[PDB]
């Protein structure tokens, strides 16, 4: 019992203080390490056995070794009862708490929506290899959503490519060596017309 | 589970010496006071016999 | 979504602070389980 039964509680305190980065979380650790020390603490001190017999023969008052002896052992008898307690920690305990039970529950469902997500597509993507070996609207149909968005470009007359990424990638690559180098404004429409004109003291608008 | 179980263990521990400390400080106590009467009772006799050399 | 104060349904845990103030208003409560099992015992009888 004595030996290696906390060698487990301390790996999981520790990692509780080491996620803890603000100074609040910090203070909770340290009350929570010490109740577990608290109730981990260990007690050794070599209980002594009593031998009423000596103490009766050498002196004693009459009646008396004999009356602290069946009184003594009458509590030695008491002892905790585990089973009731094991049963209530067991069943239900700290409704305060069932609201990170659900908080962390439902934090660990958005996250593992997440871990589906990305491993769900590199199980898709084994099937598919060298893009250049695949027809143009074959392509297409393994990313299902570029035609339709294709389209969008097509009906609203946004047929300047790249306009509406935000990284037109493909503009760069082809401005690499173009003079006066510079890439389509974001969401420029080829038929939205901003120019202005006024009129001042001096000509040309000057 | 296992602070609560470690916890009454130990503390049942604690409660057993607790009893067996008190059972014999108890006797150890007791035991010195009736020493006391002892030497108290046999000071009276030393008490009688200084008192009857100054009679 | 009734009874969680966040501003967001996007839960991004960063700190142990709603962690471990749940666990020391948990265990904590438990407390005295065995001082009030020692009362019992011990106010059965007087050893004397
Ligand atoms: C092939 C069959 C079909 C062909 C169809 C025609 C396709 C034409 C291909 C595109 C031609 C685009 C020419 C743009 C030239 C801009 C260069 C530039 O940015 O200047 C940078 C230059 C140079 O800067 P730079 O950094 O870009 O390049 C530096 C060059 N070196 C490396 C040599 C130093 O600086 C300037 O800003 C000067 C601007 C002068 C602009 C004069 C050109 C005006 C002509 C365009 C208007 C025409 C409208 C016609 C509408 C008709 C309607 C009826």
């Amino acid at each position: 019992q004595a030996p290696g039964n906390q060698d487990k509680i301390l790996k999981w305190i520790s990692t509780l203080s080491n996620k803890a980065t603000t100074g609040e979380s910090r203070s909770y650790c340290t009350q929570l390490s010490s109740l577990v020390s608290f109730y981990n603490k260990q007690h050794v001190e070599q209980i002594p056995t009593i031998d009423f017999n000596e103490w009766k023969s050498v002196i004693s008052t009459q009646g008396l070794v004999d009356k602290v002896k069946e009184n003594y052992e009458s509590l030695i008898k008491e002892q905790y009862n585990t089973d009731a307690i094991s049963k209530q920690i067991s069943s239900a305990s700290s409704k305060a708490l069932d609201d990170i039970e659900n908080e962390l529950s439902f934090h660990a469902a958005i996250w593992l929506n997440a871990y589906a997500d990305y491993t769900m597509f590199l199980f898709e993507l084994e099937e598919y290899n060298d893009p250049n070996d695949y027809l143009m609207h074959e392509n297409f149909d393994f990313f299902r959503g570029l035609e339709t968005e294709l389209e969008e470009l097509t009906e609203t007359h946004n047929y300047i490519p790249g306009a509406k990424d935000d990284v037109n990638l493909r503009g760069y690559l082809a401005t690499q060596f173009a003079w006066g180098k510079k890439v389509i404004s974001f969401y420029r429409h080829p038929a939205d017309d901003f120019k202005c004109a006024k009129a001042t003291k001096n000509m040309l608008g000057r | 589970a296992d602070s609560i179980n470690n916890f009454l263990a130990n503390e049942y521990l604690r409660l057993q010496s607790h009893i067996t400390s008190r059972a014999l400080n108890i006797l150890k106590q007791a035991q010195a006071y009736e020493t006391m009467n002892q030497a108290a009772l046999l000071q009276k006799l030393i008490d009688d016999a200084t008192s009857a050399i100054d009679n | 979504e009734n009874n969680i104060a966040s501003n967001t349904y996007i839960l991004i845990q960063q700190d142990v602070a709603n962690m471990a103030k749940a666990y020391v208003h948990d265990i904590c409560g438990y407390i005295d389980v065995a001082n009030k099992e020692n009362v019992r015992i011990l106010s059965k009888g007087d050893l004397i």
